């Protein structure tokens, strides 16, 4: 109802630090309770290391929903936000 | 002697009144604005060297551009009062004088004070708008001062566009008060948004809006 | 955990750390409330559901 | 010891009043700095969108100096031999003296710089203090471009002037603080960055590129890209309890 389509999105396309933080945290929390990991698991076992290793090669499947001030929002995929 | 200082005060007041009548959108020819002092002493003072306020009133018609951009603008009537402590008497007859020609806005400059019982005689002149000012106030034009930036009143639509760009309601803007010298210099009413263009030393030119009440 | 440290953990922005420090690591509690009146005066019983 | 015993608690309570007064002012996803319920406090945060840890004191070359020295620094005249670009710094120095096509460009650019001179000198910095905080350290990028590409010497350049003027002119408009295509957003995008455009136009003018920095082509492109990247990295972050 209040959403904005995929041509009228006008928020900045850069992954901010808070967003990065919550992505790493939540993805690590999922990797811990036995969830499918989507890279080549090798010489690191800490879940945060694995989450950052995924964020480097862009494989994280989540949706940012940025709430605009008055009540609308926008939906960005975590694999098109330009990771700095 | 003491004559020239009074004459100078009245002169500066009249000039400020004209510039105020010029920034609000009306039309004043340059023969009237660039009046020097010998014309003032020769055309206002009696042979005694003393003023006649009833020879300083005038009418003002709007320009075409201001008529197009701002639609609700009639004519302007400017009359300096005569009596010193303006009571009920001059206020009532003045109200009749505005209710006679059916003009839209009048300026009743007083001298020292206005009585409150006559200060109730302002919502009795509708649909016109009577706006009072003291004389000792308008000796200095507050707009040539350093600090005060430019204030530009907006039209009807542009306001709607501004409320669409930010997705707002008219109550969620920085406000200005109805009695605030640069808010009656332009003659504001409840619901009109003035635009301000302030200087800034981090980006040079910063445009900031402000609403009235 | 004074108010000033709260102000600092607001200055950093870690909202989850604050929601933790002021809940789990202190005093969590559960209340059954109604939806018409809106008061904590619900008489509840669990093993009988 | 008595005064020390007195003032500290006073200052503490003062700080408690300040913090309890200012603790709900956020930076929403489009530059507005609204409180808890929408009273736009500042229409654009900090008047420019920048952060606070990212600005550094820099000098704006245009403001100071005399008119004869300013003219000696920025003016270019391709017609007369004595006041043109030196021949031993550019290879193509034989295909130049005479083509008005380009004296047009140079004249327009110099007039623009005069407009910046009068603007910044008259309206904003009245006293003329030419040292103010701004983002993106230009000189470090310059000498980095010199080190990485060995560009020292003793050699003539190969850079064409239309790539210079059209390079800077096509750069100054890719610096985005507010996005969208409504007219208000475009004007706000114009005003939000004016001092910085006066800085870039103040530094990278032609003689101060082919007669003092002596860049070539690859390094020039690398530099423009670097400026864009850093300026895009040095913005405020929506969600910042300022
Ligand atoms: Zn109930």
């Amino acid at each position: 109802e209040l959403a904005i389509l995929k041509e009228e999105r006008t928020t900045t396309p850069y992954l901010t630090k808070y967003e990065r933080a919550r992505i790493l945290g939540t993805r690590a929390l999922q990797i811990s309770m036995n969830a499918p990991v989507l890279v080549d698991i090798e010489g690191e076992t800490d879940p945060l290391q694995i989450a950052m290793k995924e964020l480097s090669q862009r494989k994280i499947p989540l949706v940012i929903r940025r709430y605009l001030p008055d009540g609308s929002y926008e939906d960005w995929g975590c694999d098109e936000l330009i990771v700095d | 002697e003491d004559n020239n200082r009074i004459i100078s005060r009245l002169w500066r007041s009249f000039r400020t009144v004209k510039e105020m009548a010029a920034d609000r959108g009306y039309f004043i020819s340059q023969e009237e604005m660039d009046q020097s002092l010998e014309e003032f002493r020769s055309k206002i003072c009696d042979s005694m060297g003393n003023p006649q306020r009833k020879l300083m009133s005038f009418l003002a018609n709007p320009t075409p551009e201001a008529l197009e951009k701002y639609s609700d603008l009639g004519t302007l009537w400017v009359e300096f009062c005569d009596e010193p402590s303006v009571g009920i008497k001059t206020m009532r007859n003045f109200c009749l004088r505005i209710q006679e020609k059916n003009f839209s806005t009048g300026i009743f400059i007083y001298q020292n004070n206005i009585t409150p019982s006559a200060n109730k005689m302002i919502p009795t002149v509708s649909p016109a708008i009577i706006e009072t000012f003291q004389e000792s106030d308008l000796v200095v034009n507050i707009t040539h001062h350093e600090l005060v930036p430019k204030h530009i009143r907006l039209s009807d639509g542009e306001k709607s566009q501004l409320l669409q760009r930010y997705k707002l309601k008219e109550s969620q803007l920085p406000r200005i008060q109805r009695e605030d010298p640069v808010a009656r210099y332009l003659g504001l009413k409840r619901g009109q948004v003035v635009k301000i263009i302030r200087r800034s030393e981090t980006s040079g030119r910063y445009a900031s809006y402000r609403i009235c009440l | 955990f004074g108010e000033m440290e709260r102000d600092c953990m607001i200055a950093h922005g870690a909202a989850g750390f604050l929601k933790e420090r002021l809940m789990e690591a202190s005093d969590a509690f559960r209340v059954h409330v109604c939806g018409i009146c809106g008061l904590m005066s619900v008489i509840a019983n669990l093993k009988k559901n | 010891l008595i005064d020390t015993a007195v003032k500290t608690a006073e200052t503490g309570y003062i700080q408690r009043r300040l913090v309890k007064a200012l603790e709900d002012i956020m930076v929403h996803y489009d530059g507005t700095t609204r409180n808890s319920l929408g009273d736009i406090i500042q229409f654009l945060y900090g008047e420019d969108g920048l952060d606070g840890t990212q600005v550094e004191r820099q000098t704006i070359d245009t403001i100071p100096g005399s008119d004869k020295a300013f003219h000696k620094r920025y003016y270019v005249d391709l017609m007369d031999e004595k006041n043109s670009i030196k021949p031993d710094v550019i290879e193509y120095a034989a295909d130049i003296l005479g083509d008005v096509e380009l004296q047009k460009e140079l004249n327009s650019e110099y007039e623009q710089l005069v407009s910046d001179r009068k603007f910044l000198r008259e309206i904003v910095f009245v006293n003329g203090d030419h040292n103010w905080p701004l983002p993106v350290n230009l000189r470090r990028i310059i000498q980095n471009a010199q080190q990485i590409f060995h560009l020292d010497r003793a050699k003539a350049s190969d850079l064409t002037i239309p790539e210079i003027i059209h390079g800077v002119r096509d750069l100054c408009k890719k610096l985005f603080v507010l996005r969208g295509e409504n007219e208000l957003i475009k004007e706000a995008q114009q005003n939000a960055t004016s001092l910085f455009q006066c800085l870039v136009r103040a530094r990278l003018a032609t003689r101060r590129i082919l007669e003092e920095f002596r860049l070539n082509r690859d390094a020039f492109e690398w530099v423009l890209g670097t400026i864009e990247a850093q300026f895009q990295r040095s913005l405020v972050h929506p969600g910042e309890m300022v």
